[PDB]
């Protein structure tokens, strides 16, 4: 099979500036008929892929003028004249010359913006869940930047690593921030063996961790 | 408006069978070649199969891993393409998309919304929906509320707030699989002047189990 390679797993860019993404094929994509069968696709978070450029440099219907493509044989480039925050997503190249048709691994465009401290909210188990014998403590760490953050759970001061479920949103297409959800899953019995539950978040925006907590006995 | 709509996806038993359908509209389906492309982690986008138009003898081509197990077909009278999948394996799990190469080319110009195929022997289980309300009084500030959707299978579940009226400050997180069951959370942030004066409800739907739950977030 023809192997499509997209070296960069991601590429950081600031809104307003130009950027380019590369793709390489293991075999020339030039067909006997003179055409080069290489296409570019965009896949926004939670959406299906969509055609951006076909046959190296032809912009598809509805694709913004800021996109352009170049290349030949085995080296191709996708270019943005002015990147916008809404451009977040994964960009893939695909060869449409031989079967099996194959795709590159994709390059995620990451938007650079100003640092933003997370808005941290902690939630005690709901009364409904408790009646059901469960006790999940939820912590939301919303709209922060950069993307990396560390979350630690403390029960009566002691750290807890097991029973923690974490999930992260893709970069926001409007404000370019990231959000995270962390859930400490305990049984009602366990929950009642302690009183202080803390969601401790460490982010580059502060030397001291952002602490949110509550007491069960309250 | 060109449109491709998949259906027939969902949970399927390993070794079982499932037939995906794709209805086309908005373009000349009979002149197009139609393809199925799937997506899974640690594989990204993967071409699956293609059926050519009548002029090109309705020829079919399949990727190596599904040859002999999958069968692609089309019914031009219904502008639909199908993917009959047999002896399904774990590796077949993922989002399946219908895409076409219209009469004048342009690679895969049109794509459907995708249908999730989950190959698993686990049973369909409805979610439990819990309201997440602040543990203290707010504040002219912003307040964050949430919804915990736990213990369901398979994906997906849809979460809205106030039937869709609240979407701007919403963050619905990717589901996380625990002991054979998914747990997902969604947060919504609104002015302290909005809640609790106005009702803020989480509407959860789990198509697989036909579950629908409305949970009102009430101050604790
Ligand atoms: C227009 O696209 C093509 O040329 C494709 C293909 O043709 C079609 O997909 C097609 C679609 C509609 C009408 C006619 C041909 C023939 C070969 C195999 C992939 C590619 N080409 C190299």
């Amino acid at each position: 099979d023809i192997v499509m390679t997209q070296a960069a797993p991601s590429v950081p860019v600031t809104p307003g500036e130009s950027v380019s993404i590369s793709c390489r094929s293991s075999k020339s994509l030039l067909h006997s008929n003179g055409y080069t069968y290489l296409h570019w696709f965009l896949q926004r978070p939670g959406q299906s892929p969509q055609l951006l450029i076909y046959r190296v440099s032809n912009l598809a219907s509805g694709v913004p003028d800021r996109f352009s493509g170049s290349g030949s044989g085995t080296a191709f480039t996708l270019r943005f004249s002015r990147v916008e925050a809404e451009d977040v997503g994964v960009y893939y190249c695909m060869q449409h010359l031989e079967y099996p048709f194959t795709f590159g691994s994709g390059t995620k465009l990451e938007i650079k913006r100003a640092d933003a401290a997370p808005t941290v909210s902690i939630f005690p188990p709901s009364s409904e869940q408790l009646t059901s014998g469960g006790a999940s403590v939820v912590c939301f760490l919303n709209n922060f930047y950069p993307q990396d953050i560390t979350v630690s759970w403390k029960i009566d001061g002691a750290e807890r690593s097991s029973g923690v479920l974490n999930s992260w949103t893709d970069q926001d297409s409007s404000d370019s921030t990231y959000s995270m959800s962390s859930t400490l899953t305990l049984t009602k019995d366990e929950y009642e063996r302690h009183s202080s539950y803390t969601c401790e978040a460490t982010h580059k925006t502060s030397t001291s961790p952002i602490t949110k907590s509550f007491n069960r006995g309250e | 408006e060109v449109t491709l709509q998949e259906s027939g996806g969902g949970l399927v038993q390993p070794g079982g069978s499932m037939k995906l359908s794709c209805a086309a509209s908005g373009f000349t389906f009979s002149d197009a070649w139609v393809d199925w492309v799937r997506q899974s982690p640690g594989k990204g986008l993967e071409w699956v199969a293609e059926i050519r138009n009548k002029a090109n003898n309705h020829a079919t081509k399949y990727t190596e891993s599904v040859k002999g197990r999958f069968t692609i077909s089309r019914d031009d009278s219904k502008s639909s393409v199908y993917l009959q999948m047999n002896s399904l394996r774990a590796e077949d799990t993922g989002i399946y998309y219908c895409t076409s190469v219209p009469q004048l080319g342009r690679g895969f110009a049109y794509w459907g919304q995708g249908t999730l195929v989950t190959v698993s022997a686990a049973s369909t289980t409805p979610p439990s929906v819990y309201p997440l309300a602040p543990g203290s009084g707010g504040a002219g500030s912003m307040v964050t509320l949430g919804c915990l959707v736990k213990g369901y299978f398979p994906e997906p579940v849809t979460v809205t707030w106030n039937s869709g009226a609240l979407s701007s400050g919403v963050h619905t997180f990717p589901a996380v699989l625990n002991g054979d069951l998914y747990t997902l959370s969604s947060s919504v942030t609104v002015p302290s002047s909005t809640w609790p004066s106005q009702t803020v409800t989480c509407n959860v739907a789990h198509p697989a189990s036909s579950t629908q739950v409305d949970k009102k977030i009430v101050p604790k």
